[PDB]
């Protein structure tokens, strides 16, 4: 998988 | 009928050969959302195309 980045 | 207009909520910097970098406030057309998480998008602002993290965008007029 490619996790989504955390939000700023 | 195929328009899927979103706005960038934050900046995102590409970190692969296929990502799209964008600045907050850019408008994007979503070309393919098949993956669910990462969407193929085209910037209406810059004319560049690539994958984007879908959590960084929201539907827009
Ligand atoms: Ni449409």
């Amino acid at each position: 998988r490619r996790p989504l980045p955390p939000l700023p | 009928g195929s328009h899927m207009t979103f706005v960038a909520l934050y900046d995102y910097e590409s970190r692969t050969e296929t990502d799209l970098s964008f600045k907050k406030g850019e408008r994007l057309q979503i070309v393919n959302n098949t993956e669910g998480d990462w969407w193929l998008a085209h910037s209406l602002t810059t004319g560049q195309t690539g994958y984007i993290p879908s959590n960084y965008v929201a539907p827009s007029d």
